[PDB]
RNA sequence: UCGAAGGUGGGAUCGGCGAUUGGGACGAAGUCGUAACAAGGUAGCCGUACCGGAAGGUGCGGCUGGAUCA
RNA sequence: AUCAGCUUGUUGGUGGGGUGAUGGCCUACCAAGGCGACGACGGGUAGCCGGCCUGAGAGGGUGACCGGCCACACUGGGACUGAGAUACGGCCCAGACUCCUACGGGAGGCAGCAGUGGGGAAUAUUGCACAAUGGGCGCAAGCCUGAUGCAGCGACGCCGCGUGAGGGAUGACGGCCUUCGGGUUGUAAACCUCUUUCAGCACAGACGAAGCGCAAGUGACGGUAUGUGCAGAAGAAGGACCGGCCAACUACGUGCCAGCAGCCGCGGUAAUACGUAGGGUCCGAGCGUUGUCCGGAAUUACUGGGCGUAAAGAGCUCGUAGGUGGUUUGUCGCGUUGUUCGUGAAAACUCACAGCUUAACUGUGGGCGUGCGGGCGAUACGGGCAGACUAGAGUACUGCAGGGGAGACUGGAAUUCCUGGUGUAGCGGUGGAAUGCGCAGAUAUCAGGAGGAACACCGGUGGCGAAGGCGGGUCUCUGGGCAGUAACUGACGCUGAGGAGCGAAAGCGUGGGGAGCGAACAGGAUUAGAUACCCUGGUAGUCCACGCCGUAAACGGUGGGUACUAGGUGUGGGUUUCCUUGGGAUCCGUGCCGUAGCUAACGCAUUAAGUACCCCGCCUGGGGAGUACGGCCGCAAGG
């Protein structure tokens, strides 16, 4: 606007917006799990959503949901939490890789396939 | 009174698009060049200078068709002061594809895009009509 | 594309001192004749 | 719009002269409210035309799909629209905008394609081009677009057009590359012509 | 436009008013 | 003479933790009222001051993004 | 700039010194500058580039391989040697660490190639040769070379090839749906011929060497590549997805569960959206996920956006730097432009061609290298200089209108109190009442007195002021506007980052004043309950003097300037032509209606939100929040 107006200072771009803070521009993290609890989503999905809380390497806390039907972990469980986006459980924004360090691939899961983890039948 | 010629073809945009028949303006050099091009490509009819209060004036008759329909689809001011446009030799920008003309002052005087291209030579631009 | 008018505080070098406040002085590039005094200038054109 | 294929006893389908180019763009539900409950009507943006270059814009309103996009065929059928090309391209780059629509339409050499989205696409593909570069800039609707990317169409005039308008005689008007154009598309104008009164 | 706007933004304002009422003093004393 | 490290000194500045405390976001469903939207039952809103468990209430000036029409 | 001042070898001079060379590089004296809103001095991050990726381009991201520069070699100083030094595998010193020691003292330095531990989501062998090319020393032979040449390892990437071909039914077995007819898998399979690349086993076996060598030999890769043979369909397919976008649907199983999901959203016993099955689709030695970037995003808009109500016009002016500039003659050639020279290494990129069975790949020749410097040319436009002009701007002169401002003096009606009459039981108040004032003489009425504040009527869609704002009168001092003439000056204009000034009400300080109204504060009433509305009382305040503060729906929700673009009708100020106050024409003002044009719509519409130019402010989803932290101003509230 009034070229000169933007030869003194104008039009710079907004801000990065960073994802995810799991750390250094990383794609997946292990990190030590503790207290696997299950919660309480918003109003028009009503369940119980599997989440764990896990203190990924990069010493920051976060809290990740655990895809599948069930857990393998337990508390002190090597777990390698990948960053993903659950919309349902606010604040929960990383998922934990099923077919891992310890965290193993779910059990006769045989179409989903690649996520999950499932080994193919012999 | 901060540009001479965003006035004179803003007049003849009022003028023009305003149904108006003649339009009368302060006359100038360069007034007198842009109308002596818009004389040469037929976007006007015909321009003349009057005596008047102090100075010399110029009116200029507009060319209308068959009907009331207008000659000068359009003006816009690009060497505007502030961003005054430079164009070298290799684009005399072409406006609307050629149909339209480019109202370029060189050194040889005021020239059209066409006459900026054959000649070989380039070094402004103005408004460009269509 | 807007056409900057800018300033230079160059440093010169007169030894006859002939030129003063407000005046039209050339310039020509010597060696460095000392800590960013980097210009000589020769032929004064107008006084104030 | 299901259920069209059928094989009928009955008198006629009535199939008939004009079989033109016809697109429906969109159809969304146009619900009123009234006392106890809502009324669900139908809206059809018909795009017809035939490969010269002439276009229809129509506006369908019914409470049938099928319905609405037969009006639409009516109302564009009762409002044509030509628009003037070079071969099968455009003659030069236009901006077109109906209140929020802009749509800049501009030229390309042969044999790139219609690019353009998919409002404009339907109004171009009915329509005599085959090869021009659009883009439709703001108001990210169907409507709008069609309607702007039809007064986009009636910022274009021929070549010959403008010539009139100065009183200047061609080649005066348009440069040389545009005029070798017209003598290609003619030819084989002349060329299909003459082998279609054969 | 619509006056909700503007009564979003005054009930965040009447709020900050109180809430520099009741730490009027603990500011003086807590900055001095 | 210069001089790296070392020592003493008082500061700048960037952070980490801190009992307690302020507010903020979300939660469903709880308690208390019903401030706003219809003249929302005292037209609403802005500034400011004072007061009140809370929404708020009042004053002073302003405003129609106010109403019906004495 | 939530970092505004920093600097004393710091800025310049002279004499020395030093250097390969100029020089605060150094030193003694003398002078006192220098650098900064074209961001100095500080803070944060970062090797820079040819390039790479993305993109229509403009631009955005990035600096891996390959190539060019720079800096460093355990951390930090220092010189020496030498033509040349950050001296990685040199020296000296001080540190931190590892190790040897007979305790006196020594030794080390993978950010060379391998390799080990650690850290990590993650990154390879303690390989073979100097045959080729580069390098060193040597008369040469020759010797050295973890540069290089090659090999190993990992689908880590890009490209190519294979897992067969042809025949084959009114379409078998099996599977799963079904309307119980059948339909799909499916020409697919079994079978019947045929062909074998690539792996397999044989035998032959390179080019890279117009090389080196005076020796007779010499290829690390290598018995590799590649040939010619033999046997036989023979050893060779998987992964995602099938609500919508978005190519691709059916059944069974759980029925707000278990789960899904990129967003919209799917699960509450008939889910094409969850899990399994058939089937389909898309890719294919791969296919999905996660991360990071560009794109779509015209969503920071130079190209290419906006600001009446959607986010967005500073409360209003004056003005510093800055940006911008009417008419016209000359000159300069700084911007601009034309042309030629030089340069923009190679590679890449693009076009053509050649080479490898093709391709990726590599090479040759153009173009690209959007730029910069030198010479020569042009002078319209911008600019500089030197001039000229009167239309913008300002001044003089003649009038004219006005709640423009400040100071001073004064006027009456009304309310309240006071003294005194006249005079009695109610007055006041309300939707209805009660607290309340009365019966000690109230309210009512008459006379007089005090005191304060506000100015009925004129007075309204009206005037003036930059905006707040301004109405009893008179006087004194002072500001602006408009018109008319054109007398003067001669572009002195416009805007204006920061900056100073003015700026309702409330509030604040010190000193006055205090009638009416009146937050807070009481009582009464209403009510479930009123910390409220309504009633009775009532302090700060409202008023004046002197200062602060700086905020408003400070609103035309519309920054300032300028030129133009159909009109119609009101009203305010002033000039003139005509009828003779009426009408016209004109300049300035303020309203209502209305075309064109514009707008998302309402609306605006010569007083633009229309058509254009100049400068400023400001916006970039909603909350969080005009809040924290920090600074500045303020007596504080707070801004």
């Amino acid at each position: 606007p009034t070229i000169q107006q933007l030869v003194r200072k104008g039009r710079r771009d907004k801000i990065a917006k960073v994802k995810t803070a799991a750390l250094k521009g990383s794609p997946q993290r292990r990190g030590v799990c503790t207290r696997v609890y299950t919660t309480t989503p918003k109003k028009p999905n009503s369940a119980l959503r599997k989440v764990a809380r896990v203190k990924l390497t990069s010493q920051v806390e976060v809290t990740a949901y655990i895809p599948g039907e069930g857990h393998n972990l337990q508390e002190h469980s090597m777990v390698l939490v990948r960053g993903g986006r659950v919309k349902d459980l606010p604040g929960v924004r990383y998922k934990i890789i099923r077919g891992s360090l310890d965290t193993q691939g779910v059990k006769n899961r045989k179409q989903a396939r690649s996520r999950y983890g499932a080994k193919k039948e012999k | 009174m901060t540009d001479p010629i965003a006035d004179f073809l803003t007049r003849l945009r009022n003028a023009n698009s305003a149904y108006h028949d003649e339009v009368t303006l302060p006359h100038s050099k360069l007034k007198a060049n842009i109308a002596e091009i818009l004389k040469r490509e037929g976007y006007i009819s015909d321009y003349r200078t009057e005596d008047a209060r102090v100075g010399k004036s110029l009116v200029v008759q507009l060319k209308y068709g068959p009907s009331r329909e207008r000659s000068i689809a359009g003006l816009r001011r690009v060497s505007k002061p502030g961003l005054r446009v430079y164009a070298k030799s290799t684009n005399l920008p072409r406006v609307l594809g050629g149909l339209g003309v480019a109202i370029i002052s060189t050194s040889s005087g005021l020239l059209t895009d066409r006459q900026a291209a054959r000649q070989g030579v380039g070094g402004e631009v103005l408004a460009y009509v269509w | 594309g807007k056409i900057i008018r800018t300033t230079k505080k160059v440093k010169a070098h007169d030894e006859n001192g002939e030129a003063g406040i407000g005046d039209r002085v050339s310039l020509m590039e010597t060696r460095p004749l000392s800590a960013t005094k980097r210009w000589r200038l020769v032929e004064i054109l107008e006084k104030a | 719009r299901g259920r069209r294929d059928d094989r009928g006893g009955r008198g006629r389908d009535g199939g008939d002269k004009s079989n033109y180019i016809e697109r429906v763009v969109s159809i969304n539900r146009v619900s009123k409210v009234v006392k106890g409950g809502r009324r669900f009507s139908f809206t059809a943006l018909v795009i017809v035309g035939d490969g010269k270059g002439m276009v229809g814009v129509g506006y369908g309103k019914a409470k049938e799909v099928p319905a609405a996009i037969a009006k639409g065929v009516e109302e564009a059928r009762k409002n044509f629209f030509r628009v003037p090309l070079i071969g099968s391209t455009i003659t030069h780059p236009v901006q077109g905008e109906a209140a929020a629509g802009v749509v800049m339409l501009r030229p390309a050499s042969p044999g790139t394609g219609v690019i353009a989205g998919g409002a404009a696409r339907a109004v171009l593909e009915c329509a005599g081009v085959h090869d021009i570069l659009a883009k439709s800039l703001g108001s990210d609707n169907a409507i709008n677009v069609v309607h702007a990317t039809v007064a986009a169409l009636k910022l274009l005039q021929r070549p010959e057009e403008v010539a009139a308008r100065r009183g200047l005689p061609i080649e005066d008007v348009a440069p040389a590359g545009m005029l070798k154009a017209r003598r290609e598309s003619e030819a084989l104008a002349a060329a299909a012509a003459r082998e279609g009164s054969a | 436009g619509s006056v909700i706007k503007k009564r979003r933004k005054r009930m965040s304002k009447k709020k900050h008013r109180k809430l520099l009422r009741r730490t009027r003093v603990q500011r003086r004393k807590l900055g001095k």
